[PDB]
RNA sequence: GUUGGUUCUAUUUCUAGGACCUGAUUAAUAGGGACGGUCGGGGGCAUCAGUAUUCAAUUGUCAGAGGUGAAAUUCUUGGAUUUAUUGAAGACUAACUACUGCGAAAGCAUUUGCCAAGGACGUUUUCAUUAAUCAAGAACGUAGGGAUCGGGUGGUGUUUUUUUA
């Protein structure tokens, strides 16, 4: 198990540095629209559920 | 005592982005002053949301003026307004306790305040003389 | 230092104070913003001094600072 | 730039003319006003805290103890001074405290809450000379540079963090 959560680690902080990268490098839309990002925000699921949570 | 001041712009053909109407923009005004707005709180909200520049420079006239155009003007003016309610609250204060006697300063500062642009309106005669602090 | 006192250098004029030119101009500027809600346009202010509501998806949009209202976490904007 | 009545229309559609039922330059690096995030030992009220000081109580041990330039004087065997444990009282906010902040001036430092006020900044908000200065009176007792405080803008590295605001 210290193999396995070795490797599932090994992971996690692989998709999760990607995943933060890709919300704050830089996102323009279709047309001219760049999306407003949080200093230190992880994740397009997280500010998506967040303006789900404030309807 | 320094600046601290908006810096309106140059143009008065304004300003080429505004896709709206100029009969959309008399019907937000009229329709924030009936809900009671006064004159500078109609220019701040349509200039933020249902963005204009200024009403002065997209219509025609200024909003102290659509305003008795569309029979919906204040029966005193904005600034002597908010100054006698200012003055009414700190009297208000003053008379819960007694002993502020920086708020005495102040209230006479606001009091001579009161009576310079009270005595330039009743020159003017926006609003009619024998007017004497309500 | 010693500067041409008609029509100066763009680079200092974008770098003085805004009242302090040879003629004065505005440094806010308007932005279309798109509320995540549903996805329609609507226009705000940059000192924006009060909460816009983009009254189709009536959320929130920018709240006010004392200069540049931030917008809120979920918008996108064009300069216009 | 809010009622009633008249006549003209062809395949009830749908129609044309009367009366009668609130004014006009610009928006100063002149001004006052609104608004936003603030900022301050600025003010008033209420509240909280501190350990000193004074006093009281409970002890413990024994010839001295405040005070003085010496002396003198003061109190001390009815145990003082000192020691420990509490309690009361009102006063005050040390170190932090600076060539820093605020107030019209004198002045202004414990916490929290409330009441209002004020500054500066921001602003493509509004009004349009509303300003200036003192009799009289009123309330209070020469340029340049380096920093630093308050606000704003931009940059892009670290402290920061992440779907609670
Ligand atoms: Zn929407």
């Amino acid at each position: 198990l210290k193999e396995d959560i070795h490797t599932h680690m090994a992971i996690f902080e692989q998709r999760e540095a990607q995943a933060q990268e890709d919300v704050q490098s830089s996102i323009v839309d279709e047309d001219g629209f760049t999306l407003v990002v949080g200093k230190n925000t992880k994740s397009l699921n997280s500010i998506r559920k967040k303006i789900l949570n404030k309807n | 005592k320094g600046i601290s001041s908006s810096a309106i712009p140059y143009s008065r053909n304004a300003p080429a982005w505004f896709k709206l109407s100029s009969e959309s923009v008399i019907e937000q005004i009229v329709k924030y002053a009936r809900k009671g707005l006064t004159p500078s709180q109609i220019g701040v909200l349509l200039r933020d949301a249902h963005g204009v520049t200024q009403a002065r420079v997209i219509t025609g006239n200024k909003i102290m003026r659509i305003l008795k155009s569309n029979g919906l003007a204040p029966e005193i003016p904005e600034d002597l307004y908010y100054l006698i309610k200012k003055a009414v609250s700190v009297r208000k204060h003053l008379e819960r306790n007694r002993k502020d006697k920086d708020a005495k300063f102040r209230l006479i500062l606001i009091e001579s305040r009161i009576h310079r642009l009270a005595r330039y309106y009743r020159t003017v005669a926006v609003l009619p003389p024998n007017w004497k602090y309500e | 230092l010693v500067q041409d006192l008609l029509h100066p250098t763009a680079a200092s004029e974008a770098r003085k104070h805004k009242l302090k030119t040879l003629v004065q101009g505005p440094r806010s500027y308007f932005l279309d913003v798109k509320c995540p809600g549903c996805l329609n346009i609507t226009t705000v202010f940059s000192h924006a001094q009060t909460a816009v509501t983009c009254e189709s998806c009536s959320t929130i949009l920018c709240t006010p600072t004392g200069g540049k209202a931030k917008l809120s976490e979920g918008t996108s904007f064009r300069r216009k």
